[PDB]
């Protein structure tokens, strides 16, 4: 809504309410001392967009919402537990110097 | 390493393999067939400078038992029979896989265990090819008479009645456009004049048999009817020991592809339905569509309307086959319940990704053609995630399904602070995942009076991805030998005796070092090999 | 002097470990064969 931050604040909340498994996604936000002003669910459709194009969430029967499981990636494809070398070492591979 | 990374496409890779494991003298013949396209022996000599004529034909025979190479004849009315070679990029990528051979006959072939043939069974691929070509005859007639061979002999129907281990013939060998047109011409002086009408139709009237010439003539390799030989004596079937036979690639090839797609299952599920996706999947592998299509290599891929045909019948082709189709009944025994059968398949329906999706009530399967094109896009995403930030899996994902975004809707559909939007979209032109597309509102295109608009244009992205990993694994090829130029006195010292008691250091930790690098070369080789379902 | 590596950067697994082994007997072969 606002222009500056604290927008992702709310997002974990959302989050957390779809992992133990969108009207009803208004009446949770309206407690538990939700710092806010104004609810609508044309809003919390743009609201939902951003953890689509994270895949955090899935869209499904063009209403409903599942989680896609990265809470297990948040808890190969296997991309933290991957720690690098990077000291003393030459024949490491980069994404840039081909261009 | 500037020198490099600037003037060297994809002939930098087939150029080092060649001068890995084989001399000298074939990494300069290869290196000029892949510059220069085609050309005879006669010019050949002309090109390179150092090698004899009869040298070049000695240096050609090396690469020749190999099958890095394919030759190809024409005759002149006025002239002799030319040889044109041309250069064989399939054979070649069996010297990029030789080390994962090994590892898949060991994956599938699992119905034996405590086997005394394991150490026999990883050198029989070491035999087959790095010989070159390989008959029956080769290993019988070897150090050992007997050594119970007729075990090991019926142990190769075993291991060839599952595939890749087809007869080799002149198909094999020979390109795919050099074969398309003799027969094409062949099928044109078959059906002669005294037909006037329609004879644009009578053009095509070759083109429509010499399709069904097409999948028939490369079925003739794949023919099981006349490869084995039916014996009453001391024995039941065997193998015609009278065949010359190599491997093949492409169900190495179909079989990578399928253990590339169950890691999208891993990720997408757990690992109770991770487990089940394994079983109905590893059965379908012996007869599974081609992967390559050699239908739509070269020919009338220009046209739509028969653009269209290399994908509806070949869509038909995989929902009508019947030995792939499974009844989603039988695969209780082979997992070591057809409530729980049913039920652990149904989430695989239910997830939007459309494997064992579109089907038959009852019989189910997985569909392919609609399937390849959406995993291509989910790995390359998460590299982008992967290697830089998590703002740009936000954006790229935005402008893909938003069609024609501009920079007032990306702050609407998505949401970040506009600062920090120039630091993760500027990082995307660079390397081309996303584009611009301009509106000159005044005169001459004049760039300050005027808005810009973006695109996902979804292969300009997958070309650029595919070479900045053909490079990064060649690479890490150059500095496979140049480490061992170095140090490479004592590697004499190590391959003259088969002790200073402080050398030895100057050995392992180069050792370990390169041990790093085919470790890192086939992780990329998983990360390279998803491109190449086109 | 560039940045921004690739993610495949691990301590080698002995589950490919005898993997990396299995490419340098090749070699051995083909170049200490006929060629």
């Amino acid at each position: 809504e606002l222009d500056i931050e604290f927008i992702n604040s709310l997002l974990t909340i959302v989050w957390r309410f779809i992992s133990e498994n969108t009207q009803e996604i208004l009446e949770f936000i309206t407690a538990a001392q939700v710092a806010n002003v104004e609810l609508t669910p044309s809003n919390i459709r743009s609201l939902c967009e951003v953890l689509v194009y994270d895949d955090k969430l899935e869209k499904v029967t063009h209403d409903c919402y599942r989680v896609t499981l990265e809470s297990i990636l948040q808890m190969i494809f296997n991309y933290f537990k991957m720690f690098p070398a990077s000291k003393h070492d030459k024949e490491v591979v980069y994404f840039d110097e081909w261009t | 390493s500037l020198e490099q990374r600037t003037l060297n496409p994809d002939l930098f890779l087939y150029k080092e393999l060649v001068k890995a494991h084989l001399g000298e003298r074939a990494a300069s013949v290869i290196g000029m067939l892949v510059a220069l396209g085609r050309l005879s022996v006669r010019e050949l000599v002309e090109k390179i400078d150092g090698m004899d004529v009869d040298s070049v034909k000695t240096t050609l025979v090396s690469l020749t038992q190999l099958r890095c190479v394919k030759y190809l004849q024409e005759t002149a009315i006025s002239g002799k029979k030319t040889t044109y070679y041309y250069y064989n990029e399939e054979g070649i990528h069996i010297l990029l896989y030789s080390g994962l051979i090994i590892d898949e006959i060991i994956t599938q072939m699992r119905v034996n265990d405590e086997e005394e043939h394991k150490q026999l069974v990883a050198e029989i691929v070491q035999n087959v090819i790095s010989l070159g070509s390989l008959t029956v005859e080769d290993y019988l007639s070897s150090v050992t008479s007997d050594s119970m061979k007729y075990t090991i002999s019926s142990l190769f129907v075993q291991l060839c009645e599952m595939g890749y281990l087809i007869q080799i013939s002149k198909l094999h060998y020979t390109p795919i456009e050099d074969l398309w047109q003799f027969l094409y011409e062949k099928h044109y002086k078959n059906i002669p004049r005294n037909s006037p009408l329609s004879d644009l139709k009578k053009r095509s009237q070759a083109k429509m048999n010499a399709k069904t010439d097409f999948a028939k003539i490369i079925n003739k390799p794949n023919e099981l009817s006349q490869i084995l030989t039916v014996d009453p004596k001391t024995s039941l079937r065997i193998v015609k020991p009278t065949v010359s036979l190599t491997i093949n690639l492409d169900r190495f090839m179909k079989g990578r592809r399928s253990k590339q797609l169950i890691n999208l299952a891993k990720t997408r599920v757990g690992s109770v339905t991770a487990q089940v996706y394994k079983i109905a999947l590893r059965l379908t592998e012996q007869k599974s569509p081609k992967i390559r299509d050699p239908l739509t290599q070269t020919g009338l891929l220009q046209d739509l309307e028969e653009a269209k045909s290399f994908q509806d019948e070949a869509e038909l082709v995989e929902e009508k086959t019947p030995g792939l189709t499974f009844n989603a009944i039988d695969l209780a025994r082979h997992l070591p319940s057809a409530s729980l059968i049913n039920s652990h398949l149904k989430i695989l329906a239910s997830s939007n990704f459309p494997f064992l999706n579109e089907t038959k009530p009852g019989v189910y399967y997985v569909p392919y053609s609609k399937l390849m094109p959406v995993l291509k896009s989910s790995v390359y995403e998460y590299v982008i995630a992967s290697t830089l930030g998590p703002s740009a899996m936000r954006l790229s994902r935005c402008i893909r399904d938003n069609k024609l975004v501009s920079e007032k809707i990306i702050n609407s559909t998505a949401l970040m602070k506009e600062k920090d939007i120039r630091s993760t979209l500027a990082s995307l032109i660079r390397y081309n995942s996303v584009e611009i597309q301009e509106v000159p509102r005044t005169a001459d295109r004049s760039a300050s009076r005027a808005v810009f608009l973006f695109r996902c244009k979804e292969t300009h992205s997958y070309n650029f991805m595919r070479q900045n990993l053909e490079w990064n694994m060649a690479n890490l090829l150059f500095k496979k030998e140049k480490l061992k130029q170095e140090n490479s006195t004592l590697l004499k010292k190590a391959n003259r005796d088969d002790l200073l008691p402080s050398e030895l250091n100057q050995l392992k930790m180069v050792n370990e070092r390169e041990l790093n690098v085919f470790a890192r070369l086939s992780r990329l080789l998983s990360l390279w090999e998803v491109f190449q379902m086109a | 002097f560039p940045s921004i590596p690739l993610p495949i950067n691990g301590p080698i697994t002995n589950k490919e470990r005898s993997l990396a082994v299995k490419y340098i007997n090749f070699g051995k072969t083909v170049k200490d064969g006929p060629f």
